[PDB]
């Protein structure tokens, strides 16, 4: 019994405008080659080389880092020297 | 070679064989442009220009060195190779 008034009258919806001629032969390898990279992240899983990245970059560069910048914070201070005077200030 | 190309598209480098028909009459303007530009621009740097050596005396530089020694010695200040 209930369904929408008659008084719809809808029609299909076009895209609008114009066929442009396909400059393009699209490759189905190629295609499906950058498809299954952009969606990497959907099919990811942990390993030992996954492992092996996510500890150089994440936390292992981070601490060599942190190991320069804090031990070497407020050293040198290279504006105006002589010979024989002292470069950092520890 | 002289392989045939496609004389469609317009580069700004003219593209493969830019041969035109005028480049007796172009010529004469781009250079009548070149000269006309050198000796514009010649004159225009000339006042910019100066000889390096000899341009103040000696007298005023020992007197900038004596107005170094007026500072130098108002601030107290050792040598470089005094410890």
């Amino acid at each position: 019994e209930l369904k929408p008034s008659s008084a719809i009258q809808r029609g299909p919806l076009n895209k609008g405008g114009w066929d442009a001629p396909h400059a393009l032969h699209n490759d189905g390898a190629i295609d499906r080659y950058a498809h299954w990279r952009t969606f990497y992240q959907e099919r990811f899983k942990y390993t030992r080389a996954t492992g092996k990245s996510t500890l150089i970059f994440l936390v292992a560069f981070p601490a060599l880092i942190g190991y320069v910048a804090y031990q070497s914070e407020g050293l040198f201070e290279f504006a105006g020297k002589r010979r024989g005077e002292s470069v950092t200030t520890r | 070679g002289r392989y045939p190309f496609p004389k469609d598209v317009i580069s700004m480098t003219g593209g493969w064989w830019a041969n035109p028909s005028n480049w007796k009459l172009n010529g004469l303007f781009a250079t009548g442009i070149a000269v006309g530009l050198a000796l514009w621009v010649s004159t225009a740097t000339l006042p910019y220009t100066r000889r390096r050596e000899g341009i103040t005396s000696e007298s005023d530089i020992s007197k900038w060195n004596a107005a170094a020694g007026v500072w130098r010695e108002r601030h107290g200040k050792i040598s470089t190779g005094e410890a």
